[PDB]
RNA sequence: GGGGACUCGUGAGAGACUGCCGGGGUCAACUCGGAGGAAGGUGGGGAUGACGUCAAGUCAUCAUGCCCCUUAUGUCCAGGGCUUCACACAUGCUACAAUGGCCGGUACAAAGGGCUGCGAUGCCGCGAGGUUAAGCGAAUCCUUAAAAGCCGGUCUCAGUUCGGAUCGGGGUCUGCAACUCGACCCCGUGAAGUCGGAGUCGCUAGUAAUCGCAGAUCAGCAACGCUGCGGUGAAUACGUUCC
């Protein structure tokens, strides 16, 4: 989103409940999986590129 | 804060302004910006121009608005009857 | 050497321990009436034993796990059928034609994205 | 469908009453997956009918279904500027299914309290040939016979 | 006695069994009581993502994260074999855990 | 018979008849019956004036009845109206007060669809 | 303890590929039926989306050519709002009851989650919840009680022992802060609604139908959304003229 908001999130916040989790690749504040820390779209692209140990396509 | 384990929720920077005046007098119109502070039974006789987004609404407690909140009396939205 | 086979219907597996006996379904402390109040289940179980011959003979006992009432009943039926087949290979045509030997593979259809259930879809509502 | 017929799934015989008929009625009255509840309702109705009559419930049911078995249907068709009904013959299985559905539907919306006595009264009325299912069968038969001219 | 335990876990297939039975199972000559690798159920982590970057909710792709655990043997804490085990190291794709 | 209201629906368990009073429902009737001792499953026609007169004092001892409860309710809402809070303004406009959405709902507080 | 007897778990194979036979078919394709079998013609399902179209969507996942501001169209903070409300639409839930409601007892799952946590028991409280505390990086601990199912009593077709929207009072949890602007618990009050017009939606087998379980986002807000899991569990297809 905005790099200013990225820096504001990354910094130590007063009233710590004001903090939030964003994507580690693009900074998307939504659809961030705490297991990886990336957003949904970035996670899908990373999975397709196969740079996640253990993450691959599922069929069942 | 709506729990019988910590008392009410009153802002410290509000107490240090109301308790330093109620000793001698009921102060005149006052500026406040924290609508979320509870009314302790020390605001009787005083006035509070509580912010509502665009301006400050002066609110006077007589006897009953002790369990209420400062922003309870400040319309945050305005509706005026489409028809 | 006790006779033990594998029997499943939907999700339940029963480990038969068929031995010679008089015949009374031991299902871990609960009798046939105690466990299964359904006449359909009480016939489905003991169907393989009375399908040909004979006629209310040696009992079985199998552990219980998974599924529901009908699934457990079917698993027990298949287990008794396979145990009878193993004990006596002569009546193999009987149960084989009766269809008590088939596993009957039938599992719940997995839910698919975009549909409110496995096959039920949301309302179309064109335009 | 277009690619030929589809075989119909088989049924089992009830240990209490060794006939596919009773299982058919249980299947027809079954709703929300409560096969045990449908069996309970049908058994209560059958026991009530036996209490009121004395003869065998399966025999009473057979008399009822023979009385309420229809002959022709009134399936409609459209050709040009008007639509008219075409009376055609009915197979025994389809006739039995239609009669059972009619009996169950008319027992569902009767003026009694529970489906035990409701279905007992319905099956008794069908056995005596004077019930709602019998009336519906007569209406269908006569209204189809009134369209005998268009029998193509 | 039966003190030393292994909690080998790998995120990939065909490497866990090899790096167990050809590295840890080298202590059969060293003289450690081996029970053999015990195949525990595979873990399965299920996550769902939307294929499109915008507004197409019905396009979803699913992924599975499998983790395989085995080799929970109770091999004896003989000094020679335990020193050999701590000196040898397995590839990072499999995680070793000495209990 | 009448204590405050009719309290006597014909052929009804008094457990549910007590719910017909303004101040007692299922749980209040159950706790009252638990305290008193009289069984729940009994037809109201079989109840006797002695049981009525032991029941009459219990309700007024701690609970409350028709009239004064609604007087307290109306006094509360009227005070809320005159003090002029957000909830009081919502009550004055007839709109629901507990933060419920007003775009497509609140048909109970308002009337049915006006269709102007 | 003892055991690999058994499931089971997870590594490797066999098997189901018209394999074999009968009739037919240009003898070929293939069609129809049989024995053995877990399954018969693709055993069932998932992933798998051709040339291209809609100047389809995304300049707000990200990135990018041209223009636009640089005491501002950059940035921060404190409140408000993104949640309004004469109305209409779309998607889900609830009912309108006796296949039922309540009271007591009672049996059977899968798949998941867990050191900013799962809180086994014990105590307080009708209750949600609070307290001290063991085990648990987990097939050994928690979740964990499954609900539908079964039994005995009550209610007796009633706007009801159906219905839980609204309202008053009283508490709990997270959050510095819950009127806007959260969830849950207790009492009382207890609306419409009695099967829904023309019209319209989904569904062929473990399908529809019904009842519960788990995850992800998150301090709290998801037992009405999403994604998966399991139990019980049907009726119809004669036929392709007709939309
Ligand atoms: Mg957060
Ligand atoms: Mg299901
Ligand atoms: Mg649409
Ligand atoms: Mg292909
Ligand atoms: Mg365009
Ligand atoms: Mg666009
Ligand atoms: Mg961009
Ligand atoms: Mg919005
Ligand atoms: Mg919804
Ligand atoms: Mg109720
Ligand atoms: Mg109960
Ligand atoms: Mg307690
Ligand atoms: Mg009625
Ligand atoms: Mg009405
Ligand atoms: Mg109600
Ligand atoms: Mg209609
Ligand atoms: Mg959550
Ligand atoms: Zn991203």
């Amino acid at each position: 989103a905005k790099k200013a908001l990225v820096n504001k999130a990354a910094g130590k916040p007063r009233f710590a409940v004001r903090a939030y989790t964003r994507c580690s690749k693009c900074g998307r504040p939504r659809a961030v999986y705490r297991k990886f820390g990336l957003c949904r779209i970035c996670l899908r692209e990373m999975a397709h590129a196969g740079e996640l140990p253990g993450v691959q396509k599922s069929s069942w | 804060p709506r729990s019988l384990k910590k008392g009410p929720f009153v802002d410290e920077h509000l107490l240090k302004k109301v308790d330093v005046q109620n000793e001698k007098n009921t102060k005149q119109v006052i500026k406040t910006w924290s609508r979320r502070s509870t009314i302790i039974p020390d605001f009787i006789g005083h006035t509070f121009a509580v912010h509502d987004g665009r301006k400050h609404v002066p609110v006077f407690v007589t006897e009953s608005m002790v369990g209420h909140k400062l922003g309870e009396f400040a319309p945050t939205r305005t509706f005026k009857g489409h028809i | 050497r006790p006779i033990q086979t594998v029997g499943r219907r939907k999700e339940a597996v029963v480990r038969v321990r068929l031995v010679p006996g008089t015949g009374k379904f031991d299902l871990n402390g609960r009798s046939l009436e105690d466990y299964f109040p359904n006449k359909v289940h009480q016939q489905l179980i003991k169907a393989p034993l009375v399908t040909v011959d004979r006629v209310e003979s040696f009992d079985i006992f199998a552990h219980l796990g998974g599924g529901g009432p009908s699934g457990q009943a079917g698993a027990l039926r298949l287990g008794i059928a396979r145990a009878l087949i193993l004990v006596s290979p002569e009546d193999r045509p009987a149960l084989k034609k009766a269809g008590f030997l088939t596993r009957d593979p039938r599992a719940t259809e997995r839910k698919k994205y975009g549909l409110k259930k496995a096959r039920k879809a949301p309302q179309y509502s064109k335009r | 469908p277009r690619k030929g017929p589809a075989p119909k799934r088989p049924l089992v015989n009830d240990p209490v009453y060794g006939s596919q008929l009773v299982t058919q009625l249980v299947n027809k009255v079954l709703l929300k997956g409560k096969k045990s509840l449908a069996e309970r309702i049908v058994y209560g109705a059958l026991e009530q009918a036996r209490d009121k009559t004395g003869t065998d419930p399966v025999i009473t049911l057979k008399r009822a279904l023979d009385n309420v078995k229809p002959a022709l249907e009134v399936r409609s068709r459209r050709v040009g500027g008007a639509t008219y009904q075409v009376p055609v013959e009915v197979r025994p299985d389809r006739s039995t299914t239609l009669a059972l559905r009619w009996l169950v539907g008319y027992s569902r919306q009767r003026r009694e309290k529970t489906m035990i006595e409701r279905l007992a009264n319905e099956i008794l009325d069908a056995s005596n040939g004077l019930g709602a299912s019998v009336k519906r069968r007569e209406d269908t038969h006569k209204m189809a016979e009134a369209n005998r001219a268009f029998a193509h | 006695g039966q003190k030393i335990r292994i909690r080998l876990k790998a995120y990939d297939h065909e490497a866990i069994d090899a790096s167990a039975r050809k590295i840890v199972e080298t202590v059969v000559r060293t003289g450690a009581s081996v029970v053999g690798p015990v195949p525990l159920p595979t873990e399965k982590n299920v996550y769902c993502v939307i294929r499109s970057p915008h507004k197409y909710k019905d396009s979803r792709e699913h992924f599975e994260m499998r983790t395989h655990k085995r080799l929970i043997d109770i091999i004896d804490p003989t000094p020679k074999t335990v020193d050999a085990l701590m000196r040898i190291d397995l590839p990072a794709s499999v995680d070793v855990n000495i209990q | 018979a009448r204590l405050v209201g009719v309290d006597l629906p014909r052929d009804k368990r008094m457990e549910v008849a007590l719910t017909y009073i303004f101040g007692i429902g299922r749980t209040r009737s159950n706790e009252i019956l638990a305290a008193t001792g009289i069984d729940r499953d009994l037809r109201t026609r079989d109840l006797t004036e002695e049981q009525l007169i032991h029941l009459r004092d219990y309700i007024e001892a701690n609970l409350k009845v028709e009239g004064d409860l609604r007087r307290e309710v109306q006094a509360d809402i009227r005070r809320k109206i005159e003090i002029g809070c957000y909830q009081g303004l919502r009550h004055r406009r007839g709109m629901p007060v507990r933060g419920q959405r007003t775009k497509t709902n609140a048909r109970t507080r308002k009337g049915p669809k006006r269709t102007i």
